[PDB]
RNA sequence: ACAGGUUUGG
RNA sequence: CUACUCGCAACUGCCUAAAACUCAAAGGACUUGGCGGUGCUUCACAUCCACCUAGAGGAGCCUGUUCUAUAAUCGAUAAACCCCGAUAGACCUUACCAACCCUUGCCAAUUCAGCCUAUAUACCGCCAUCUUCAGCAAACCCUAAAAAGGAACAAUAGUAAGCACAAUCAUAGCACAUAAAAACGUUAGGUCAAGGUGUAGCUUAUGGGUUGGAAAGAAAUGGGCUACAUUUUCUACAUAA
């Protein structure tokens, strides 16, 4: 894609190659925003479409706590929200990519509805997604098995960490007063 | 069309059940068509378990019924048998002991043996093709060939004969005719198997 | 298309009542007869006797109780003595509906030499079964 | 292979005159075309001519010769059985051919992107 | 809609409170089940719909149900897959998915271990085990579900089942089978009774076409029938007759063992045999085993012959034949 | 020109 | 791509090229229907063929039409008309005609009744057809704007009340089958003659009564009955004469 120039390091023989230096600010930058949602009592939604990790996702959103999206998209369920879920819902407070691209090559279109709902976004996109509208990506693989794994378990700890800290101010602030 | 698609055919075999241990896979499936609670459909008023009666001559007496009266087609087909026995009676005992080793005296026998002299072996399909019909040689399958064999001769009775002589009769000496191989059945297939022969030629245009 | 009884759809609007919203073949199924005697039956006679002064009824309450008058009649018919059901709604006057109803006791009775009852049920609107 | 395809069609870029004049635009559509309706030859010929020749040898009758009557049966039972089995075998399996019926959901999984 | 709810609660309360003082019985005791015939005796209305009729019933009854709440008072959902349309399809196909892996792993590990202590228990044949219908998962699962899901669920429950199961693993699967309605369509056997001083004394009943018998059959003489007063062969003169009398007989081998008297009404000549040997065969069962009761069931002499007469319709001459359509 | 009306199933 | 000019080996020509007058439009692309005597694919479980049964076209009779013939109804008159209105014609029916009678002439009354007078191309009430085809659709959401469209199940922006379908109901027990139902619309389809009707026409008449006739077949045709036989006909008879 055109916008992975500044986000990519090289092409070996054809493939090209990450910048893992930029690579780990950006993950910095995006663990740090979704560890302090997390904190301040954030609905979490692990939006992917794809048909290899569906099962490890849901697991991961399982143990942490959050919610998680990984079957067909629906049209209208974050515009048409009050129509599709229930007569007046709370929406994601922050939406995770862990796949950009669907099955069909396109981007998502929870990645276009959380920008035109006014939702913050973190995103892996890999060197054939569109970063343009992601509020954190991080430039990355999501085709690996190890790296899904990596990024699960880098979200698993960033989310248990944040909710083990925020129950531990509150048993402080209890004690407080 | 009163039955749903859950009723199954009915087993009127006796022998088919009184022998459920001699064998281990007719068991295997007997043991499960009722447990499935399989519904099965009534038993029909015209065939029984009689061991006189064949299903080959109950079809050939519903070929010969005429609209709905069934006793007038099971009369007829009594003394079709009736008169065949009684000439092969009178031949047997017009005849020699070489010749009585010979002739054979069973009505079942002799109308099976017909049949199947008559069953033709090919048949002859007209094909649409370039706006004109062509007769392609075909092979027939096993019903096909026996229902053609018992309607041409059913045809044959009914409009080549007399109006004196009778169904039965003209049937008793049509049987005797077809076992040796001389009748106009005989005739029919063989000229049904020679347009068959001429059109060979047409064998590449079936599709099946 | 049958169109006997049958109104027919509109753009989703129109108010229609329960017995206006059944076709014709649900009758005895869901909705019941306006009308109930003995004139109907097998060994009975006297049919068209009590249909004449069925729809003569009919035309006769809608001619007195113009436009307030919400569904259909109820005829039961009961020993010698004739019961009319009606739905009105409550536009006019408790005195004007005694008025009118001591009039139809008085004349439907000597006008068919048989004792009617009248009995009168006031809605405030028409009720509406299907949408509205 | 495929036909070269530079300086064929009339571009801005192209100084030449345009080769390929295309009818409609030469996009890679996600469907391919239905196949009008997929025929096949007729079986057990062979068989059948070895067959008539007993009746034209014998002159037309069955009692003389008698393989050339069973093996033809035999031929047409196994074409009948080919016929039916084969019939979902073929459409189960994608071993060699395949109806459009496959290929379009085949292709929509991974389809062409004329935009972005 | 709450306070409507709770005022046609306390309507329905005091109504049925009013029902049983006018009633007679004691309200403690009054139930629906006096509520329901209370009701269809002081409102006779005759109609052919059952749902039509004046009924009251307890209002969360009438009224329908929804949804219960899905997120608490700070908005937050219950449920992990709240945003994908079905909370409950969606972890059920999860849950599915996380067994089948688990499955799948422990297979494996006894196959690396050499160890076969499983067994295929996909063959349902016996059992008459179906999978379930839509209605029957839309009626478990509240919300609604889609034709190409539940094929999708139907065929990943059979992918799950074409793998050795576990313990739990079996009743997992099994908790989505529904059998047969009764699975016992063997019918009941008639006990041997004895009227005056009469021994191996049995009665049945049959109807084919219009046409009603009943039979008194006698285990203890010899092989004859008495079609009313009158002998089978003058009753039947025609063959095929006396063979749907014949056929229930000696299926069982009980020609000269049965001395029967049948009492046919309605019918002509065929439907009176065959509605006589539908009687014999279903009165011959008392005399015979279990194994020859399900043989002649299957065979069809224990099943009735729904095939009757249809109606005339208008514009026809015999329900089918349509008059000359001329095209021009 | 601070512009508006006027083509067409639109 | 016109006349008037200039130039041209061109002489029915070529290049350049107006004006009078007429109109407020003339034009390109697009979205949706309708249409196509341009195409491709799909199946019909009485349906097209491969195939089965019984029928019409051969004879007579009944009955309904198109025609000639009269003073002598009419409507329908391709699928969806032709034993159709009519489950019913010596008078009445009967709205047709010829001879003769009456004109506030059914009602309490009405410078009022009454018309089977025309308009089914003004209607309602009632139906035929696709049609056991399923689609219609208020309220939201989306489109690099939106006329409008909204679908890929290994799923790509679709949710949805209710009306259709379905279920249910009836053929006195299930299932099946049958019955019943089949929205929105096309055929300016049929019905002013079941009935009322807007418009346009009658009032000593296109209105109201009495009597008599409403033929007939040169000819064609639709649908049924009898048969043209031997599985037939007659006799008593449930079917062995
Ligand atoms: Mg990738
Ligand atoms: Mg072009
Ligand atoms: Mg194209
Ligand atoms: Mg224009
Ligand atoms: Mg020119
Ligand atoms: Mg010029
Ligand atoms: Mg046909
Ligand atoms: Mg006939
Ligand atoms: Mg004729
Ligand atoms: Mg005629
Ligand atoms: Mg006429
Ligand atoms: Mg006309
Ligand atoms: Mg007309
Ligand atoms: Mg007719
Ligand atoms: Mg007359
Ligand atoms: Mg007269
Ligand atoms: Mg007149
Ligand atoms: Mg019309
Ligand atoms: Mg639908
Ligand atoms: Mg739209
Ligand atoms: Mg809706
Ligand atoms: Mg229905
Ligand atoms: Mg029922
Ligand atoms: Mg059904
Ligand atoms: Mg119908
Ligand atoms: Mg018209
Ligand atoms: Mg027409
Ligand atoms: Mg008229
Ligand atoms: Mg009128």
């Amino acid at each position: 894609h055109r916008f992975m120039e500044p986000y990519l390091f090289g092409s070996r023989l054809g493939q090209d190659i990450i910048d893992l230096e930029q690579t780990a600010a950006h993950l910095q930058l995006a663990l740090n925003f979704t560890a302090h949602v997390a904190y301040r009592e954030g609905i979490i939604l692990f939006v992917s479409r794809h048909r290899q990790f569906a099962h490890l996702i849901e697991t991961t959103a399982r143990d942490c706590g959050e919610y998680a999206h990984t079957r067909y998209f629906k049209g209208g369920l974050l515009t048409n929200a009050p129509l599709l879920l229930g007569p007046g819902v709370r929406l994601p407070d922050l939406i995770i990519f862990l796949h950009t691209l669907n099955n069909v090559f396109e981007p998502h279109v929870a990645v276009r509805d959380a920008a035109k709902m006014n939702i913050p976004t973190v995103g892996i996109v890999d060197t054939n997604c569109n970063p343009a509208l992601i509020t954190y990506p991080v430039p990355g693989n999501d085709d690996s098995p190890p790296a899904v794994r990596l990024f699960c378990r880098l979200f698993q700890v960033a989310i248990s960490r944040a909710k083990e800290k925020r129950r531990q101010v509150e048993a402080l602030y209890r004690l407080q007063g | 069309s009163r039955y749903g698609p859950e009723y199954k055919d009915p087993q009127i075999d006796k022998e088919y059940y009184r022998k459920p241990l001699a064998e281990q896979t007719e068991e295997e499936k007997y043991e499960r068509d009722f447990k499935k609670t399989q519904l099965i459909k009534a038993a029909p008023a015209t065939k029984t378990s009689s061991v006189f009666e064949d299903p080959v001559i109950s079809k050939f007496t519903n070929m010969m019924m005429k609209g709905g009266n069934k006793v007038l087609a099971r009369s007829l087909m009594t003394q079709t048998l009736e008169a065949v026995k009684r000439k092969q009676f009178a031949k047997y005992h017009a005849a020699s002991a070489e010749e009585q080793a010979t002739i054979e005296r069973n009505p079942y026998t002799i109308f099976h043996q017909a049949l199947k002299n008559c069953e033709p072996v090919i048949g002859l399909v007209p094909i649409l093709k370039g706006g004109h019909f062509y007769q392609v040689p075909v092979p027939l399958a096993d019903r096909r060939r026996r229902f053609l064999a018992m309607k041409w001769m059913i045809a044959e009775c009914r409009e080549k004969k007399h109006r004196r002589v009778l169904m039965p009769e003209k049937l008793s000496q049509e049987l005797l005719e077809a076992f040796h191989n001389q009748g106009p059945v005989i005739k029919r297939k063989h000229d049904m198997h020679k347009m068959a022969e001429a059109n060979r030629a047409l064998a590449h245009y079936r599709w099946w | 298309k049958n169109r006997a009884a049958r109104v027919r759809v509109s753009k989703g609007d129109k108010p229609v009542t329960y017995e206006e919203a059944h076709a014709p073949h649900y009758i005895a199924h869901r909705k019941g007869w306006l009308s109930l005697h003995t004139g109907n039956l097998d060994g009975e006679d006297h049919a068209a006797e009590r249909t004449v002064e069925d729809v003569f009824l009919r035309k006769f309450m809608l001619g007195t109780f113009p436009g307030c008058l919400a569904d259909q009649l109820v005829l039961k018919r009961r020993a010698n003595q004739l019961e009319i059901c009606a739905l009105v709604l409550r536009q006019l006057p408790p005195h004007k509906f005694y008025f009118l109803v001591g009039y139809s006791e008085t004349l439907l009775s000597h006008f068919y030499k048989c004792p009617v009852h009248l009995h009168l049920q006031t809605v405030p609107s028409k009720v509406v079964y299907k949408y509205i | 292979a495929t036909p070269s395809l530079r300086g064929r069609l009339a571009r801005l870029g192209n100084p030449r005159r345009p080769i390929l004049k295309p009818n409609k635009p030469l996009i890679l559509a996600n469907h391919v075309g239905e196949r009008r309706r997929e025929k096949g030859e007729a079986t057990c010929i062979t068989e059948m001519s070895v067959m008539m020749a007993c009746w034209k040898q014998n002159e037309f009758r069955d009692e003389a010769c008698r393989k050339e009557i069973q093996d033809f049966f035999d031929c047409a039972s196994r074409a009948e059985a080919a016929r039916k089995m084969r019939s979902i075998q073929e459409n189960l399996g994608e071993l060699g051919s395949l109806p459009p019926k496959k290929l379009n959901k085949l292709l929509h999984r991974f389809p062409n992107k004329p935009h972005v | 809609t709450v306070d409507f709810i709770k005022k046609q609660i306390e309507e329905f309360n005091i109504g049925k409170r009013h029902l049983a003082n006018m009633m007679g019985e004691d309200p403690e005791t009054f139930t629906q089940e006096d509520i329901d015939r209370a009701i269809a005796y002081l409102f006779p209305s005759g109609l052919f719909e059952k749902r039509a009729r004046p009924i009251m019933k307890h209002p969360e009854e009438i009224f329908p149900k929804q949804r219960a709440i899905q997120w608490g008072e700070d908005g937050r959902p219950f449920h992990f897959l709240f945003y994908t349309g079905k909370q409950s399809y969606y972890s059920l196909m999860h849950d599915t998915y996380g067994k089948l892996l688990d499955v799948e792993k422990h297979h494996n590990q006894l196959r690396a271990k050499d160890l076969l202590a499983e067994k295929t228990k996909i063959l349902k044949d016996p059992i008459g085990s179906r999978w379930l219908i839509k209605e029957e998962l839309e009626e478990m699962l509240v919300e609604k579900l889609s034709d190409q899901d539940y094929a999708q669920f139907i065929r990943l429950l059979e992918r799950l089942s074409a793998l050795p199961c576990g313990a739990t693993e079996e009743d997992f699967v099994n908790r989505f089978r529904r059998s047969i309605p009764i699975q016992s369509k063997k019918q009941l056997i008639e006990p041997l009774q004895y009227d005056e001083q009469g021994m191996a004394f049995s009665r049945g009943e049959g109807k084919r076409k219009t046409a009603k018998a009943e039979v008194v059959v006698y285990g203890q003489g010899s092989g004859r029938i008495d079609v009313n007063g009158v002998d089978y062969l003058l009753y039947f003169p025609v063959t095929q007759d006396r063979e749907q009398l014949m056929f229930p007989l000696h299926f069982l081998d009980r020609l000269g063992k049965h001395d029967m008297t049948c009492a046919v009404s309605g019918g002509g000549r065929s439907a009176q045999a065959g509605a006589v040997r539908l009687a014999m065969a279903r009165a011959l069962c008392s005399f015979v085993t279990e194994d020859e009761v399900e043989w002649m069931r299957q065979a069809g002499l224990l099943t009735a012959d729904p095939r009757v007469r249809e109606r005339k319709k208008p514009g026809q001459e015999g329900a089918r034949r349509k008059f000359t359509w001329k095209k021009r």
